[PDB]
């Protein structure tokens, strides 16, 4: 009788673990991204003058010569963005990926609870299904 | 007519979740504005400044960029306080027309 | 009674019209690319020496001048790239979105036929239907 | 042409409305956008450092040639929304008249 | 035991689609390289070309890259020559194995 | 822990000894790559025209320094596929255990 009531909600943490499990991965891409960009501003460092060549579409490349590398444009929301150096730069990179290794520690936890809760309400929905019939 | 009032009651019910919406709106850009702002105020005097407008990029003098900025994040905020007022306005006038229902209903007599 | 065998195939060409659907919009896509490909080598030529712009992610860019820019490496398959000139490049573009939009034209007719043969399907499926209730 | 072929084209020409719908926003946000960007250009210097966008990279042009270049594309992009709109009145018109060829077959 | 020759057979059923899914796999390498070595032919002599070779890239002399594809090609082609010899003896091999069956059935008498 | 938990434990062992046989196949591409640029360098000229590649960009750099550069990245991509199966032995005896414990509490 009182089973759907389980059976039911159930889900309605099944289709919250998935949307955590979605977020989180964002917050990993990003976090990706983040480290592909400290790589490519280390590589530069030293190399005013060198040539580089820019992917610009289907497996096209130009050619460039990297200018002023020891300074990056970086965003900083509505519409700014700043020109700053080498260690300022790398300092505001691993500044955000610790922000969004935090925010993936917090929605760790978050998963869990939900994960747990599940795991209490299950036992109970197997023994009223073994009743019903 | 009493359903006459459900429906106002229910139109207005709905205005006051849209009203929510734009706050949380307003909200938003006025976090990303102070964001700016922050990051703006700690860079040098003379740091190199750009704004993105569509799919152009221009450098533009750092101190007339601080002052328009600073014009955003205040006339947000006026609206914030725009959009507060009216959302009290619209409680007062919900919890009100229930009121004219909560009684209308028990109609005559 | 024979409705089932119906009701059944309608879908073997639905779950195929959505395929196609999906190659088609690929092709598309290829295409876009090859597209804003074409701006930026025309947007370049006789700008050597000019300043450039490259994102290195989460909304950063650095600097570099443009060099050789009527020339442009590209792609041919197999680990293979080669250098050609503006005119070259901007002709072997053109002959791929050719290819791509003759490829456009052919996958339409492939969708027309299957869903002209479900039209056909839908009357008797209907029939059935009406007959078994 | 039956009422089941006659009903299969109106909603082929409601699809045909809304695909026409999506590319209505799309110039009007375009156009918005180089309008935003031809009121920023004017206020700065001459000799104003601007880069323009071009799929992966972003290239640095004089002021004037930018100028030039947004106007055209401004242009362009409003004669776009003037043939838009005239195509979805089109299809809004045989909407109208596949919906009464289809009301006067039904009976 | 005639239940050991159907498993056999069928073993071999699917090696039969395996060497036909590698000779797919090696046609699609063929035409890759000549379309390369097409390209490259059409190059001129002193065209300056590149090799991939996964994170680089570097320049190479066209002739001996031409000759690394050549190479390539004409090794891929024998592969294809010796997948369909392999093919035939195993659809040979199968059409017998099934003969076997077909009779060693019909058990005793 | 009641089998349930113990269970629960095990099959959440699986998932880790998937996502690092995961880890496992793509150090060994990794490392095919690596090997694979170093090849093809050996054969170039000191002064050949090479790319090292570097997220949105391929940067040229001279012959030496980027075989030190694959080297030492060839290096620590052989630690890192060593760490890995070295884990990835540890899971497989975890999840044998557990197996076992879960087992003899069924009986």
């Amino acid at each position: 009788a009182a089973l759907a009531e389980i059976v039911a909600q159930l889900n309605i943490y099944q289709s919250q673990v998935e949307l955590i499990q979605q977020q989180m991965e964002a917050v990993r891409a990003t976090i990706s991204e983040l480290e592909i960009l400290e790589k490519t501003l280390s590589d530069i460092q030293g190399k005013d003058g060198s040539e580089t060549l820019v992917p610009v579409g289907a497996g096209s490349f130009i050619k460039a010569e990297l200018k002023d590398t020891s300074e990056v444009i970086m965003s900083v929301g509505a519409g700014v963005a700043i020109k700053k150096n080498f260690e300022d730069a790398m300092e505001s990179i691993k500044s955000q990926k610790n922000e969004l290794e935090s925010t993936l520690q917090k929605m760790g936890e978050n998963l869990r609870a939900i994960t747990d809760i599940m795991m209490k309400l299950s036992p109970q929905a197997e023994e009223l299904l073994a009743a019903v019939a | 007519n009493v359903q006459h009032q459900l429906a106002q009651f229910q139109q207005l019910q709905q205005q006051a979740q849209a009203i929510s919406v734009q706050k949380q709106t307003v909200e938003m850009q006025i976090n990303e504005t102070q964001k700016a702002l922050e990051e703006l105020s700690r860079a040098a005097d003379d740091a190199e400044v750009y704004k993105s407008s569509g799919n152009i990029l221009i450098r533009v003098a750092k101190d007339e960029l601080t002052e328009e900025l600073q014009e955003k994040l205040e006339t947000l905020q006026l609206r914030e306080k725009t959009i507060e007022r009216q959302e009290e306005r619209v409680m007062k006038k919900l919890q009100e027309m229930q009121v004219n229902i909560q009684e209308a209903m028990k109609g005559a007599g």
